[PDB]
């Protein structure tokens, strides 16, 4: 077990800061030799010597005291508790230490910016270190000069046609569970290639949406286990989505000076490695899985609705068994929170698995009747728990909240004792973020640690966050899948809810990032593939311009952020709003008679709308006001949405 | 093999709300041409309002199912008549071009409640009275012998179209049409149609 | 002897993909070949020379000013805009092969395509109300031609192909292509005439091929034409359309073909894939290849 030890030293190398906080070295080295497991070779030399030699070349690679000594308090309480030393214990470990170190910077009073977190540095020592042993086992300037490590990139393709292959009959269930699911079989494929390494979570630098980046040693031994899971999942994904879905990997050795960004070849690794990537796309197949293709028996009397495939064994409802496992996955992911990868389960998962959506009990038996049963945690940062890794999910849904209200669905948005009762639905995704991880860092302070918490950062605030970001709104969240937001709701909450996301996106990454959003109405009767097929077109007009913009409703209705929060929500229909309630006298038909002003091209009706606002008893203030708006286009479509908004807000 | 083309026009008696938003805006817009936006006629309506009036006279029945297709299990039969989408006519884009006058209208309808009195608005587009389509009809000669019999059948159907309505709230007096068949020309094969007349 | 024919739209199309609810802008060759079978049948005519010798290439735009081409896949030394250019007019062919278009040229070119509009028409279904129960209301997704516009396509063939090609085309004026041409849509009008710029283009020699047709090879020409090569498998699938097959309609056996643009740096002549399963008659599937020769 000295591989076991040395990434153990190489992930708690740097806990002599933290209890300095409360040479750093030394002091890592007594608080490691305070609990007797933690007492052995390797993790005590790598934290003595990382000020073995592993451990230092890795890391040469690579506020209140109070709060110090809270926090450190606390640790010494997990580890002579909940932590242990082990195999399959270091991911309860690691995912402690991303639980505990993401605010404590890595390096502190230093002139050097503190943007790397301790989690961060801490993570990607142990991925070097892993990465160096392995090479070593396979068997200083110029070690940095050699050939020490493999980037591998592995992309998945078709995810948006996989996740809209829905027919329409149970779309926002197919909707759900096939984000979940290609997610999770990501999830899986990355877990799956790491065990074949023998290298824990730490080398897997991070995963978006449908893409995946880690690093690996360069030995012959990982080539050899690269090609053999790029063959095997290959064929699996052949088997059980032909063409349908795809996954290529493709990877690049590179120096130990290439990481650390020296003479600039950071970038010019990453674009070689796309460029590998995207020409193993172009190929795709090779040509005995062409003639299986091709050489097909049966024609097959009946398909599946959504699947629309023949070959698969279909269920008298017409459903295929993994469309039918998708769509009885659905309300699980929901329902339940552990995600069990098991021999037998619900969905179909690569290496003969399953994928089953259980409660902790349910974990737990799989657990006991068979090793080798992944489990996942969506969002809990407790590590006590063994064989466990967290999971982010964006699974808000308003009617989860009652069981009744779970029983209707969506259809229970639309009940509404005033306001129009319509369903809203939200496409979003953010401007320019391929850009923003290429281009948006300066050169200077390019490194893995930055893009690698960039890439977190986004994911928490995309799946975490959004939850709490939504919270006390009637929307259902059908996906964040990876950086596009697929939500449906009242189309009053989502409107509000999708204003606080930009609010609240312009808050988070220091107001550097952008997303654009569509919003579409549509009746509750609606069919959700067109509602889905329709907000897409609004988000594709929205983004069609310049960065940030909202296509709310019709294509005509294509505003920005701060106009829509502001010029168009703010001073022109709160004004309105207390005028109606306030008055006495006058009601919908008022508006509705500003309104037909208000569309008529017609120079002419300018004038009438003058002529109305003489006898419209309002205040003069709020006369002038519209007088100036109806003169102005912008202002004047701006008041024509704010009365729009408002009729439908008091309708019924 | 033969095919007859049948060509006319399409002229509205009372406004055509062949069917197919913002509020206070027309809640229920005629389909129109995506370009040009000028409203049209699905052929679809009209192949299922001649289906519907021959099937009622004649009675499944096999001289519906011979002229307008039937996928059903062993009788599979090709369908003899290709309605293609009826086009606002140049004529009367030109004849509404002149007094401002719109292509379409909007009615202004409601419906009293037998309960409470009230009553709901209803904005419904229908091609404006006098407009013109120009509409086409294939015909498809499967077999020489029974041309004659379906274009009497057809002439029926058009018979009872001009005494029923198109699509739309037609028995509240929308969609009247008037076919005029221009022509009525071979233009596959040398099967002879001059005797035959729609009307 | 190669025959440019372009069709001018007169009522919208459906040329659906994968449903109904969907319209592509264009049909493979297959799709175009099977009607020509179609109609070859219909018209009592003899499908030999449809079959022994006749190439043709899919569906492609043509505006008012520039004739489209496949995008060849090719690799690119911003990503997104290429990766969302779809055709190349025939003028900027050439400067695409040797890389002289950067990702402005590339979105411009993309913006340039004026085919059409895709529009939803919903429709409804009433052989249920009269008997007993509700409407089945469904949809159906158009594409309307720009007036200008149109759909083009290369035949390849003997003098008597070409002839026999004209009549097949004469009568698919009136025939229709694409789906629900029984309902209003498809009807069109071609015409057949002699291509001079296509000419000139075709008769061009370089280090690569690009496919202008959904095609695939057999087993002996699939043996060497996968050559570090970049292409793109696409599924081609459907029910079968006749009267004398089954009882009831019969799916095919399902297709994957290369799709048009697939660059190959082995020629390979394709050959007509029989997908029948448990009929009467033999269900062609065209998968010939039209090669155009360029420089990269
Ligand atoms: N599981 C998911 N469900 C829904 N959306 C996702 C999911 N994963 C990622 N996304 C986002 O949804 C889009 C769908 O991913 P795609 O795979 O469809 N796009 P891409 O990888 O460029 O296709 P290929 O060139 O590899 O063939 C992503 O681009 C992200 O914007
Ligand atoms: N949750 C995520 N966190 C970080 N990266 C992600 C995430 N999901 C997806 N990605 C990646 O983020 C990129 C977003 O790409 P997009 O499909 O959004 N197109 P983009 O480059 O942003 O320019 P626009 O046309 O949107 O203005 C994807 O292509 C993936 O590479
Ligand atoms: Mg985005
Ligand atoms: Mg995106």
């Amino acid at each position: 077990n000295k591989k076991l030890e040395l990434m153990y030293g190489s992930l708690l190398h740097d806990i002599g800061k933290i209890v300095y906080r409360s040479t750093h070295s030394k002091i890592g080295s007594q608080f490691l030799n305070k609990f007797k497991p933690f007492q052995l070779s390797g993790i005590v030399d790598s934290v003595s010597y990382h000020h073995a030699y592993i451990t230092y070349i890795a890391d040469n690679i690579a506020y209140t005291s109070s709060q110090y000594a809270a926090l450190v308090n606390k640790m010494t309480d997990d580890l002579s508790n909940k932590l242990k030393v082990g195999p399959d214990s270091f991911s309860s470990l690691l995912q402690w230490t991303e639980s505990l170190w993401s605010y404590i910077p890595s390096s502190t009073d230093t002139n050097q910016v503190m943007d790397v977190s301790l989690y961060d540095h801490s993570k990607i020592t142990c991925a070097i270190a892993s990465c160096i042993y392995d090479y070593l086992t396979e068997m200083t300037k110029q070690f940095y000069q050699e050939d020490v490590f493999l980037l591998v990139s592995l992309d998945m393709s078709g995810i948006q046609d996989f996740i809209y292959n829905i027919s329409g009959s149970k779309a926002l269930k197919s909707l759900r569970s096939r984000s979940f699911y290609l997610e999770t079989m990501l999830e899986s494929l990355v877990d799956d290639l790491l065990s074949d390494l023998e290298l824990s979570r730490a080398n897997l630098l991070y995963t978006g949406g449908g893409h995946a980046y880690l690093l690996l040693p360069n030995t012959e031994r990982a080539r050899d286990v690269l090609a053999s899971f790029e063959g095997e999942m290959k064929e699996w994904f052949i088997k059980i989505f032909k063409t349908d879905l795809s996954v290529a990997i493709a990877y690049k050795a590179c120096t130990g000076e290439d990481l650390m960004n020296s003479n600039g070849t950071y970038s010019d690794l990453w674009q070689t490695v796309s460029r590998k990537l995207s020409d193993k796309k172009a190929h795709k197949y090779s040509l005995n899985e062409i003639k299986l293709f091709n050489s097909t028996i049966h024609a097959g009397t009946q398909e599946c609705k959504e699947c629309l495939r023949s070959d698969i064994d279909i269920s008298e409802d017409s459903l295929c068994k993994i469309c039918e496992g998708i769509i009885a996955i659905s309300n699980d992911l929901r329902d339940y929170s552990f995600f069990v990868v098991s021999p037998e389960g619900k969905v179909p998962l690569p290496r003969n698995r399953y994928l089953s959506v259980e409660n902790q009990d349910g974990a737990e038996r799989k657990i006991k009747m068979n090793k080798e049963t992944r489990i996942y945690s969506k969002n809990q940062p407790f590590v006590g728990k063994q064989l466990v890794t967290n999971l982010w999910m964006c699974d808000y849904d308003f009617s989860t909240l009652n069981p009744e209200t779970k029983k209707q669905g969506i259809a229970s948005y639309v009940n509404r004792e005033v306001g129009i009762p319509r369903l809203g639905v939200l496409r979003a995704d953010i401007d320019n973020l391929g850009t923003t991880f290429i281009k948006g860092i300066p050169e200077q302070y390019r490194s893995i640690s930055r893009t690698a918490t960039l890439s977190r950062q986004l994911s928490m605030f995309f799946k975490f966050e959004l939850s709490n970001i939504l919270k006390g709104a009637r929307i259902s969240v059908i996906y964040s899948g990876g950086d596009d937001l697929f939500l449906i709701g009242a189309w009053d909450d989502v409107i509000s809810k999708a204003l606080v996301l930009r609010k609240a996106f312009t808050r988070f990454s220091a107001g550097k990032l952008t997303f654009s959003a569509g919003i579409g109405m549509y009746p509750v009767k609606y069919p959700i593939s067109k509602m889905a097929s329709e907000t897409g077109v609004l988000e594709d007009l929205a983004k069609r311009g310049e960065k940030n913009q909202v296509a709310l409703w019709n294509d005509s209705k294509v505003f920005g952020w701060s106009q829509l929060e502001e010029q168009i929500l703010k001073e022109k229909m709160i004004p309105l709003q207390e005028a109606l309630t306030n008055s006495q006298e006058h009601g919908k038909s008022f508006l509705y008679k500003m309104l037909e002003l208000l569309r008529n091209e017609d120079q002419i009706n300018i004038a009438r709308l003058a002529y109305l606002l003489a006898r419209s008893s309002l205040s003069e203030e709020l006369t002038q006001s519209i007088f100036a708006w109806s003169q102005n286009k912008q202002q004047k479509v701006e008041l024509i949405t704010a009365i729009e908004y408002l009729v439908y807000q008091i309708r019924e | 093999y033969s095919k007859i083309r049948i060509v006319g026009k399409i002229d509205v008696l009372t406004g055509l709300h062949i069917g197919g938003s913002m509020i206070g805006a027309i809640a229920s817009p005629v389909v129109r041409d995506p370009y040009s936006r000028l409203p049209i006629i699905p052929g679809s309506s009209i192949k299922g309002k001649m289906r519907s009036l021959l099937a009622k006279h004649i009675g499944d029945a096999p001289e519906i199912l011979r002229l307008f297709g039937s996928s059903q299990k062993g009788a599979i039969q090709s369908s003899r008549l290709q309605i293609s989408d009826a086009f606002f006519s140049k004529a009367s884009q030109e004849e509404f071009d002149k007094k401002d006058l719109a292509y379409t209208e909007t009615k202004f309808e409601n419906t009293i409640s037998r309960l409470t009195a009230v009553a709901n608005p209803r904005q419904i587009e229908r091609v404006t009275r006098g407009a013109s389509f120009d509409f086409h009809i294939i015909y498809n000669v499967e077999n020489i012998n029974e041309v004659m019999a379906d274009f009497e059948n057809i002439k029926t159907a058009i018979h009872l179209l001009e005494n029923d309505y198109l699509g739309g709230g037609g028995t509240r007096g929308n969609g009247r049409i008037r076919f005029v068949i221009d022509s009525i020309d071979t233009v596959v094969g040398d099967f002879d149609s001059s005797n035959l007349s729609i009307k | 002897v190669v025959k440019l024919v372009k069709l001018t739209f007169k009522s919208p199309v459906h040329f659906g993909m994968k449903r109904l609810s969907d319209s592509n802008h264009t049909i493979a060759a297959d799709t175009l070949f099977s009607a020509l079978i179609i109609e070859a049948l219909q018209q009592q005519l003899e499908l030999s020379h449809l079959l022994n010798n006749l190439v043709i290439t899919d569906l492609f735009p043509y505006n008012k000013t520039s004739y489209f081409l496949p995008k060849p896949l090719i690799r690119i030394e911003g990503y997104k805009a290429f990766k969302k250019l779809t055709y190349i007019p025939v003028e900027n062919y050439s400067e695409y092969l040797r890389g002289e278009i950067d990702s402005l040229e590339a979105s411009k070119i993309a913006e340039s395509l004026n085919l059409g509009k895709a529009s939803l028409s919903t429709k409804v279904s009433l052989q249920a109300v009269d008997h007993n129960g509700e409407s089945e209301p469904y949809s159906v997704g158009n594409f309307t031609f720009y007036p200008e516009s149109g759909l083009y396509f290369l035949a390849k063939g003997n003098a008597d192909t070409i002839g026999q090609l004209e009549i097949l085309m004469h009568a698919l004026q009136y025939s229709g292509i694409g789906g629900k041409r029984s309902a209003g849509y498809g009807q069109f009008r071609c015409t057949i005439e002699d291509s001079g710029k296509f000419d000139s283009l075709l008769s061009q020699t370089g280090n690569i091929a690009i496919l202008l047709s959904s095609a695939m090879a057999s087993d002996e020409e699939l043996v060497d034409c996968l050559e570090d090569a970049r292409y793109l498998l696409k599924k081609r699938t459907g029910f079968v359309q006749s009267k004398t097959y089954a009882d009831q309609l019969v799916k095919k056996k399902d297709f994957y073909a290369f799709s048009a643009g697939s660059t190959f740096y082995q020629k390979f002549n394709g050959k007509i894939f029989d997908v029948s399963d448990n009929g009467r008659h033999s269900v062609y599937r065209y998968a010939k290849a039209f090669w155009l020769e360029g420089k990269i």
